[PDB]
């Protein structure tokens, strides 16, 4: 069967996302929001310096 | 006089006319007869692995004089138990091990052997071995392997046509089927000309198969042809014409008969003209020239004085030829008849049509059909031809083959060849043109005479032999290479291939498959199931519409009533009560012999072919003392048409009412008062029950369920036992008395029930104890009770009180109303059992452990873990709470100051292991049964795996203790009965052993060697339960052997309790079934004259379109027997004597006519009255034939009995209203099952879940949270209403558009309400995959 | 797609696509070697061979995998067939709100009504419930609102029955077959884990209460609901979309409660007593009479529409049954109380809901539909409506019809054995004498259970209709009819027929007096052939559908008119011994054109365009007229589809 299962999952930072696709703000704050979330660890901190 | 003391305690009454001859046999007999045999040491080398073997065993080198034979083979005795596999996991099979023999020899010398190797015996492979209900325990779990049904090796002359032949012709081919090889056919054309095929591929000429079986064409004129004189001598033209041989034809003109002329020019023939024809002698009469012009020659004659090629064979002979021909060649001239009314040539036809002539050329044809290129030269065509179907080793169709082709052919002779031959071919394509011309009748594929079973047995059988004919082949390339060394026969001898071809034939196939563990009745019934699908037969269940039909010879044979009614209809059936198999591969069936009117008590077993000859009487006959019948007309059957007969004409009869019936729907009371189609899906949803806590006996059965029950093999018996001792939950143990008992044993049988293990359908099989403390038990007599059992009694079901009225449309077509005291009672709770299971698959980075140390996750969560992190036995779990606490470990990494700070901080974690903890799927809610650990060897962690070791091993310890401890105590019994009388009383030997005080010296003679034997006899047990108790040890905590990846393996089992509610589909023995809608309470249930009120409302508008009548009389029979039983009830409860209760126990007990004698003050005492009485307190057991029952008079007589309206109509009240109704309701008891098909897992929700990756759409069927299906007639339904705007909606937002899925949810969540349609994903993909190939797609604007 | 983690194994993708490729890589590397043309022209006949399954596998040779002799599935394989991509992409991809709901029975809950369970509730509306609870400022965050709902507060709950008020759902049955396959209905929550249907629109989903499976959705935008709600409602399908009968139509228990209140057996309690009308149930249910009380006399207050646009009453002092009279608090005030004084079986309450229908409107239609089934479940269950086995009756004279059957067939065999009739005749006398044997048999057993019942009375013999439960089943329509009650009282009949022939000797039983072994063996070769049929000609059934939607989807209307006096000629079929079907439906819901003439000379009946509503057809059968040329579909000139002044309604409007 072509696709066998195929589920496509959770990841932690697709989460993030989830919840700042309702999270209300304008497109300045959704530009950082993706921005931000972009740069998470699987652990969970950020890789970079917030400058 | 019947004692049966495990029956006694309570009897069921018969209503049985019929007097019962023959008994039901083991009903199991056909699953384990054939594998039986199949490893059975015959002296002979018939059936099974002596006849496997035997076939292609020996094994000759390539001219290197070095032979391979075989002694005997031994079946080596199992490793583990079946219990022991069902826990473990394991297949349980056998080793097979068999002595061999290789014997090489010198050259120069014939047959001279020098050394033989004949000393070591190799393994080949393990046997599935059987258990003691036909099932194997393949993979731990029960499967069975149904026997196939397939037509019988051997010609068929088949008509095939009608409407298909798109001709208005009917057509007469002819094929032969072997069991093994290539297929022939002779088909038949329109142009009345016949055509060779093989493996239904192009066709091929007539005579082609002829002339390349070493035929020249006078020999085949003269063979299928008769040639008459024709000698026309000085110009006579005189014929030898004979009336009797040949006649029916007007004559032309000048026709005369010795003399004077009988038949005259233009007249037509008469059979006085024949007559007088053959009154007088006729000689050779003269006849004109035209009857030359149309008639051919036979042979190929020659001039005297050259020899020319002038009138060929198969030529019509001119006018002009006529003359050179007579003048050169000779006078008598070899002709044919070619009589068209009665007779057809068929040949001559297609003898100029063969293209080829000689030998050679037509040996090329055949091979050239067989393969397009590669022509042969002259040796392998021969070769190919020979080797198809005059190959002894290439064909070998069967003995059943050869009786088949003897048997329609005419023959005496039943032993031949596997192999074909000339003559064989030869009769058979006459046969064909005989029958085209007319000679007899065409065979029947429908017929059970021409359709045979095979079984598991021979099945086996086949798999062994193609799997060892191929290690044949290695064995004989590694004789052929290298033949000078003298190793022991393991050159090529490999265990692998056999054992994988054996393990996936039984494993993996379209016949084998697990069993239903969900009833008695299902087991038992699946184990006699039949299927026509599988390796042969029909390939598919299409192409098939007269197939699937009841044929007249499937009376005592199959069952036409249990079979699904699904697309596989007519494809599956069942056996019957007595159908057996015949001694090859057919059905037979037994009858009664009938000699000169008296019918005799001696059964005959006859099959589909000696049925249609006899005349077998029907069951449904009157008979006399002495065995004469009633009336002089009685109605039998000779040949299918079933009509009256006289007494002298009948001479067989049927045995019971139960022949034609299946073990199924023999159980359906009053089955003659139901629908075929009603009785059918009752008697198939019969075996979809599903049991529960309490098991109730039936109240209106049919005595069949007792057989079925204890056949099933469902419950435990006690075998040759005498007294029983010690009682328990799970273990029973019996003293076989002195008599059944034989020296060198103990004398103590025990039993260890089955208490709540996983069944195949998620059920659970618990077994309960009967006998109570010490009670004398018989051979033959059950013990436990199994699922759905009650005394040895199949009873899958509770009589509820039941009533026909419509209540304020709760039962509208098919609904049915539970009142609340069924619910409030638990009746019909059922219990299911889960299992999980979790492995650890050693990774690179590290092994995984179970060490409960899970990072992020709060105490709550663990504090119903143990050390190990497996739950404790006892406990509940709801949701997703954590069963067993399994991590992954995580790659080392650098230095990282952060997480080496992190490390420094917190510590023990360090990011090293994830969380991979076993956790319970969501919508699960339980209490766990039992944990179960299996570690690999060479891993000995074993943090809390020891307990379950420790208890297995106390467990067989205190079961094997016990005989220890019984001779132990007979010797010391003995010790102190051979010191009386000695001078040494019982005192010192019941204070202290003392081995007898050492020989004190009471004989000094003999005591002294007898205390001595004694002593050493008792060190001998004590070494010898040593060992046992080594033996027993070393094998429970051996440990087992698992995947390569898989480290250690933790199972789970878990019970859950599910209880009545609207959505479950309850269904009852005549094809009624019904969901719940409502649970109604007591108070508004409708009650009768005395306050009780009933447990289930029913709709009565079913009955007269369903013909279930068979339901009112159950109803009144079950409220007969709870009159009864409220009667009993009643006198039990005044505490009268019991003289009264016993003379009313036996008038109700002898009530009806005569259908059998039994009497109480008799056999029973007085203090078996009172179980009796106490036993059926409830109800009266009734048990009423299938096609023998009761009468609606008797039913109505025993209603008089127990105070009850024979009409059975009675008043009932509003539970409601509290007024009285019109139109008296029958009620009744009926015997209600449940389904297996509940609510609580039809029922799936979906909101949002994961997709797939390939056209992102959702799971689907409830796989991890799926979502159900969309459909094109339900489209098509949209597109009908013109709802554009909820197509798009369906088409984008509940679909793989992955842009609008978030879109709509913002907008739901922020309650816009608005629609993004966008475009959905798999359009792209299939512009991808369009674009894969070499085609330009694309979108304009 | 690992399956067992170690190695993905990627299969009948990749696995020619590495032949391909190695291949390939080989040839272009041999090429530049020099090598002989025999080994690059094997090569290359390879690489050929290779990209040919690639690319189509059943066409040339066969690619197999591991251990299975299975094909693998090319490009091309993935997109023909059953399972391709030309497949379930067409509205057949998985949906989200959905799923096996399990069908009961809503004795109430309207027809504008659907049950759905609270446990398959508060998750189809769960994007719902989190909007509900950001607006009324019950949690401040979506993870409090998760929190919120996994834990089922009743706050929660009291949300759920908000938002689902007044918010429709939709039900779909999985075997559709035509438009009503899908219908929309208001759902309403039941502590339980099935939906309840209701029972008068189960006739639309053919369900049958048994183990059955109902799909449910959810529509969130606004013209879902509204599509749903104006199109899809169960109160707008009340007429047939095929022929124009109304789909809503009672035949169960409903029917024989109201066959019952609606008797009189000789005369009842209370037979002279005389009442206005509201009285009867008032006298009913304490006492004073019973529903099967005749020759009571009432004041019925009819309201007739004589008028037009407005309604008049007229008080009337009519006979009538004590039962009558209270369902006439049911009927509406239009329809009149003829239509109400009868036997009043299945066809009597069809014709009733139909001119309801009609004169009055949609709502009253819909209410008086309601309300009946409210009283026939009332009925059904006050009445008992019992059966058992002295209810039925065996004719006596059965046993003297069966003797004098038997008597001239042996008649017959020994006219046979004499040598004067042959094989094929006697046969045939046979069977006709079998089947009059029948027929009187089956005359018998009516005759027996029809009217024939004495009461006492001055006369002692009236013999009124018996109340006898099978025949008050069969008369009234509910359920059975009296070919099933032959097989009950009287004999089966012939009942042979393997596979074309009919066996001579029949069954002479019945399921009363029991059966025996060879008739029952016998018996079950007809169940066996049509299950057989059924199970065979049930996809042969979806097939021919599926070509028809497939050879007729692109017909839309788009043309308003026309304009062509072409159009075909209606008359009455009149074929056979008498006609089939006469110019009164055919003409119905069709467009007549100009050639429209009376039978006189020079005289009109009706204008070229004109539609015949209800009344235009009794003018045409008042003038007796035969041939009648209408407009109709192609013919009508717009190049584009079927314009619609030659279609006429044919629908539920």
């Amino acid at each position: 069967l072509p696709v066998y299962q195929g589920e496509t999952t959770q990841t932690l930072q697709d989460y993030l996302m989830w919840q700042v696709e309702l999270t209300p703000f304008t497109d300045t704050d959704r530009a950082i929001a993706t921005s931000i979330v972009d740069a998470v660890d699987d652990t969970g901190y950020l890789t970079i310096q917030i400058e | 006089m019947v004692y049966s003391y495990t029956e006694k305690k309570r009897i069921r009454k018969d209503f049985g006319k019929r007097p019962q001859v023959l008994d039901v046999p083991y009903l199991l007999s056909i699953q384990l007869d054939s594998f039986q045999k199949f490893i059975e040491q015959d002296p002979e080398g018939q059936y099974g692995l002596e006849a496997a073997f035997r076939s292609v065993f020996p094994i000759q080198s390539y001219s290197g004089n070095s032979e391979l034979q075989y002694v005997s083979y031994r079946l080596g005795e199992p490793v583990f138990d079946v219990q022991e596999c069902q826990i473990r996991g394991v297949t349980y099979s056998a080793p097979l091990r068999v002595k061999l023999r290789l014997v090489i020899y010198e050259r120069e010398a014939p047959e001279g052997t020098v050394k033989d190797i004949k000393e070591q015996e190799v393994y080949m492979g393990e046997i599935p071995l059987m258990t003691d209900n036909g099932t194997f325990v393949i993979n731990g779990t029960e499967r069975v392997i149904v026997s196939q049904l397939h037509r019988s090796p051997g010609v068929f002359f088949d008509s095939d046509k009608g409407k298909t032949h798109s001709s208005g012709k009917v057509l007469y081919n002819a094929r032969i089927i072997p069991y093994r090889g290539s297929w022939l056919d002779f088909e038949f054309d329109p142009k009345d000309n016949l055509f060779v095929r093989i493996d239904r591929r192009r066709k091929l000429p007539a005579t082609i198969i002829l002339r390349a079986l070493n035929y020249t064409t006078e020999q085949i004129l003269d063979l299928f042809f008769e040639k008459v004189i024709f000698e026309i001598r000085d110009n006579k033209l005189q014929m030898e014409l004979v009336p009797e041989r040949l006649r029916g034809e007007t004559a032309s003109f000048d026709i005369e008969a010795n003399g004077k002329v009988y038949v005259e020019k233009g007249r037509r023939i008469t059979a006085r003209h024949i007559r007088q024809l053959e009154k007088d002698d006729v000689k050779l009469i003269e006849v004109p020239v035209e009857y030359i012009a149309g008639k051919v020659v036979a042979k190929d004659y020659i001039d005297e004085s050259t020899g020319e090629l002038i009138c060929a064979a198969n030529m019509e002979l001119s006018l002009d030829l006529l003359a050179k021909l007579s003048q050169s060649g000779h006078k008598r001239i070899e002709t044919l008849f070619t009589n068209d009314l009665d007779h057809g040539p068929y040949i001559s036809e297609t003898l100029r049509v063969d293209p080829t002539n000689d030998r050679l050329s037509a040996l090329v044809e055949i091979y050239r059909m067989m393969r397009p290129g590669e022509p042969p030269t002259r040796e392998a065509a021969e070769s190919l031809f020979e080797n198809l179907f005059f190959s002894e080793d290439r064909y070998d169709l069967s003995a059943v083959g050869r009786m088949k082709f003897n048997r329609s052919l005419l023959r005496e002779e039943i032993e031949g060849s596997g192999i074909l031959s000339k003559d064989d071919i030869i009769d058979v394509m006459k046969k064909l043109i005989d029958i085209r011309n007319g000679k007899g009748e065409v065979d029947d594929i429908d017929h059970l005479g021409n359709r045979r079973i095979r079984s598991v047995g021979e099945m086996a059988e086949n798999q062994f032999r193609v799997g060892l004919v191929r290690v044949e082949r290695a064995v004989k390339e590694r004789l052929s290479l290298g033949d000078l060394d003298t190793l022991m026969p393991q050159d090529m001898i490999n265990a692998k291939p056999i054992s994988a071809a054996v393990k996936e034939f039984f494993g993996s196939s379209q016949l084998s498959q697990f069993m239903d563990q969900n009833n008695p009745l299902s087991e038992i019934t699946h184990k006699r199931r039949i299927s026509a699908l599988g390796p042969g037969g029909l390939t598919r269940e299409r192409a098939g519409f007269e197939v699937r039909d009841v044929h007249p010879t499937h009376y005592g044979r199959v069952c036409p009533i249990e079979t699904p009614e699904g697309p596989n209809i007519g494809l599956i059936n069942s056996l019957s009560v007595y159908a057996q198999t015949n001694e090859y591969g057919f059905l037979e069936t037994p009858y009664r012999k009938v000699t000169d009117g008296v019918v005799t008590d001696e059964i005959h077993y006859l099959s589909a072919i000696e049925e249609g000859n006899y005349v077998i009487a029907q069951a449904n006959s009157n008979l006399d003392e002495e065995g004469h019948f009633v009336e002089d007309l009685v109605t039998c059957r000779s040949k299918g048409e079933s009509s009256l007969f006289s007494r002298d004409q009948v001479d067989y009869m049927d045995v019971s009412t139960q022949q034609v019936v299946s073990v199924g729907a023999s159980l359906i009371p009053f089955l003659e008062h139901d629908d075929a189609n009603r009785a059918l899906m009752g008697a198939n949803m019969q075996r979809q029950a599903v049991p529960t806590l309490r098991a109730d006996k039936p109240l209106v059965g049919t005595g069949m369920e007792r057989a079925v029950a204890v056949d099933s093999g469902v419950t435990a018996v006690a075998k040759r036992g005498g007294v029983v001792q010690y009682v328990d939950a799970s273990r029973i143990v019996i003293k076989v008395n002195e008599d059944e008992m034989y020296p060198g044993e103990a004398g103590i049988d025990i039993y260890n029930l089955t208490k709540y293990t996983r069944s195949n359908q998620n059920t659970c099989i618990n077994q309960m104890p009967c006998v109570s403390l010490g009670e004398p038990v018989e051979r033959g007599d059950v013990l436990a009770d199994g699922p759905s059992t009650d005394l040895g009694e199949l009873a899958l079901g509770q009589n509820m009180r039941v009533a026909f009225m419509p209540w304020n449309g709760y039962n509208f077509e098919d609904s049915i109303l539970v009142s609340e005291r069924v619910v409030q009672e638990d009746r019909f709770t059922t219990i299911h059992i889960q299992e999980l299971a979790c492995v650890s698959r050693d990774t690179k980075l590290g092994p995984e452990e179970i060490t409960a140390d899970i990072p992020n996750v709060g105490e709550a969560a663990l504090s119903k873990l143990d050390e190990s992190g497996i739950v404790y036995i006892g406990a509940e779990v709801t949701g997703g709470d954590i069963l067993v606490g399994k991590v992954t470990p995580k790659g080392e990494t650098q230095l990282t100051p952060e997480e080496k700070l992190l490390r420094a901080i917190f510590g023990e974690k360090a990011s090293d292991v994830k969380d991979s903890s076993l956790r319970v799927p969501n919508g699960v809610s339980g209490t766990v049964i039992d944990v179960q650990v299996f570690t690999r060897d060479g891993v000995e962690k074993d943090k809390r795996a020891l307990e379950i070791e420790e208890m297995q091993l106390k467990q067989a310890k205190k079961d094997l203790s016990e005989e220890l401890q019984i001779l132990e105590a007979g010797l010391f019994s003995r010790i102190r009965a051979v010191l009386v009388a000695g001078g040494v009383e019982a005192e010192k030997l019941d204070k202290l052993p003392r081995d007898r005080w050492l020989e004190l010296g009471l004989t000094d003679e003999e005591k002294q060697n007898q205390l001595e034997q004694l002593a050493e006899q008792y060190d001998e047990l004590k070494h010898e339960f040593e060992k046992k108790l080594e033996a027993k040890r070393r094998k429970i905590t051996q440990g087992d052997d698992l995947a390569p990846g898989v480290l250690k393996i933790v199972k789970v089992y878990l019970a859950v309790k599910r209880r009545i509610q609207p959505g479950d589909k309850m269904a009852g023995r005549h094809g009624n079934k019904g969901v719940i809608s409502k649970i109604n309470p007591i108070e508004d249930m409708p009650y009768d004259e005395n306050g009780t009120p009933v447990d289930i409302v029913l709709n009565p508008l079913g009955v007269p379109s369903r013909m279930n009548i068979g339901q009112i009389l159950e109803t009144h029979l079950g409220m007969a027997a709870k009159g009864i039983g409220d009667k009993i009830n009643a006198m039990l409860k005044q505490q009268q004597e019991v003289a009264k209760l016993r003379e009313f126990i036996q008038r109700a007990y002898d009530l009806g006519a005569d259908v059998r004698q039994k009497v109480d003050l008799s056999t029973f005492s007085d203090e078996e009255v009172m179980r009796l009485a106490e036993n059926l307190r409830k109800g009266m057991p009734i048990a009423t034939p299938v096609f023998d029952g009761a009468k609606e008079a008797e039913i109505k007589e025993l209603l008089k009995l127990g105070d009850l309206p024979t009409s059975g109509q009675i008043r009932l009240y509003d539970g409601r209203t509290g007024e009285q109704f019109e139109r008296p309701v029958t009620v009744g008891y009926m015997y209600m099952l449940k389904l297996n098909h509940l609510v609580d897992d039809k029922m799936h929700a979906r909101s949002t879940g994961s997709y797939s990756l390939v056209t992102q759409q959702p799971l689907g069927g409830k796989a991890q949270f799926g979502g159900q299906r969309f459909g094109e007639m339900e489209v098509w339904a949209l597109e009908a209403y013109g709802a554009a705007y909820t197509l798009q909606e369906m088409l984008t937002v509940k679909s793989d558009d992955v842009n609008g899925r978030t879109k709509m949810y913002k907008n739901i969540v922020d309650g816009n309400h608005q629609m993004e349609p966008g475009m959905p994903e798999s359009f792209n993909v299939l512009l991808k995959e369009i674009r894969s190939l070499g085609i330009n797609i694309e979108l304009e604007d | 797609v690992p399956l067992d983690g170690g190695r993905f194994a990627t299969s009948d993708l990749n696995d020619l696509y590495r032949r391909v490729i190695n291949r390939n890589n080989r040839l272009k590397r041999l090429l530049d070697l020099a090598a002989p043309d025999i080994i690059v022209r094997n090569e290359k006949r390879m690489l050929q061979e290779a990209v040919d399954a690639l690319l189509d596998n059943g066409r040339r040779g066969r690619a197999i995998t591991g251990s299975n002799k299975r094909p693998l599935k090319s490009l091309a394989d993935m997109i023909k067939g059953k399972q391709g991509r030309f497949r379930q992409n067409l509205l057949g991809k998985r949906v989200d709100y959905s799923g096996r709901s399990v069908i009961t029975v809503g004795p109430y809950l309207r027809l504008h009504q659907c049950g759905l369970p609270k446990k398959m509730a508060l998750e189809l509306f769960k994007p719902f419930i989190y909007g509900k609870l950001e607006l009324r400022g019950l949690a401040t965050t979506i993870k409090a609102a998760k929190k919120m709902v996994e834990r089922e507060e009743a706050v929660v709950w009291d949300i759920l029955d908000e938002v689902i008020r007044e918010h429709p759902v939709l039900l779909n049955r999985a075997p559709t077959l035509h438009r009503l396959g899908i219908q929309a209905f208001e759902p309403v929550l039941i502590e339980g884990k099935a939906i309840q249907l209701h029972p008068l629109v189960c006739a639309a989903y053919n369900a049958d209460f048994d183990g059955d499976q109902m799909a449910v959705h959810v529509p969130l935008t606004l013209e879902a609901q509204l599509e749903a709600r104006a199109l899809m409602m169960s109160t707008n399908n009340i007429l047939s979309p095929a022929n124009g009968e109304p789909i809503i139509v009672p035949s169960q228990d409903v029917v024989l409660g109201l066959y019952y209140m609606t008797r009189d057996c000789v005369n009842a309690k209370g037979e002279g007593m005389v009442l206005t009308g509201p009285k009867e149930a008032e006298r009913l249910y304490r006492s004073g009479l019973a529903s099967l009380h005749a020759r009571v006399k009432v004041r019925i207050t009819e309201y007739e529409k004589d008028a037009n646009g407005e309604l008049v009453a007229k008080t009337s002092l009519k006979d009538t049954t004590v039962g009558r009279a209270i369902l006439w608090m049911i009927v509406p005030k239009g329809l009149p109380y003829s239509i109400v004084n009868q036997a009043l079986g299945k066809k009597a309450i069809s014709k009733m809901l139909n001119t309801c229908y009609r004169i009055l409107g949609l709502k009253p239609t819909v209410i008086f539909a309601d309300q009946i089934m409210y009283t026939g479940f009332a009925y059904a269950a006050r009445s008992g409506a019992s059966v058992g086995i002295d209810d039925m009756v065996i004719p006596e004279k059965k046993h003297e019809i069966i003797s004098e059957a038997e008597a001239e067939v042996a008649e017959i065999q020994e006219q046979f054995q004499s040598g004067l009739v042959t094989a094929g005749e006697r046969y045939n006398k046979v069977i006709d004498i079998w089947a009059a044997a029948n027929d009187r048999v089956s005359k018998a057993m009516m005759d027996n259970l029809q009217t024939e019942t004495v009461i006492n009375r001055d006369g002692q013999e009236e013999k009124q209709v018996s109340f006898n439960s099978i025949y008050m089943m069969a008369d009234s329509g509910a359920r059975g009819s009296a070919a099933q009650i032959r097989q009950l009282a009287g004999m089966r009949g012939l009942m042979a027929k393997p596979d074309g022939s009919i066996i001579e000797t029949p069954i002479t039983a019945n399921f009363r007096e029991g059966l025996n072994v060879l008739q029952y063996f016998i018996s079950t070769h007809g169940a066996r052939k049509g299950l057989a049929d059924t199970a065979l000609k049930t996809a042969n059934s979806g097939y021919l559908t599926r070509r028809l939607v497939d050879v007729a989807q692109d017909l839309v209307v788009t043309e308003d008119d026309c304009g062509t006096h072409e159009g075909i000629m209606m008359t009455p079929v009149i074929e056979g011994g008498d006609v089939k079907e006469p110019l009164r439906d055919r003409v119905l819901g069709r467009v007549t054109a100009e050639d429209v003439l009376k039978p006189g000379t020079a005289d009109i009946l009706v204008p070229r365009n004109t539609l015949l509503h209800e009344q235009w057809c009794d003018l045409l059968e008042e003038n007796s007229v035969d041939a009648v040329k209408v407009r109709s579909v192609v013919s009508c000139d717009t190049d584009f589809g079927v314009c619609a002044h030659c279609y006429g309604r044919d629908l539920a409007r």
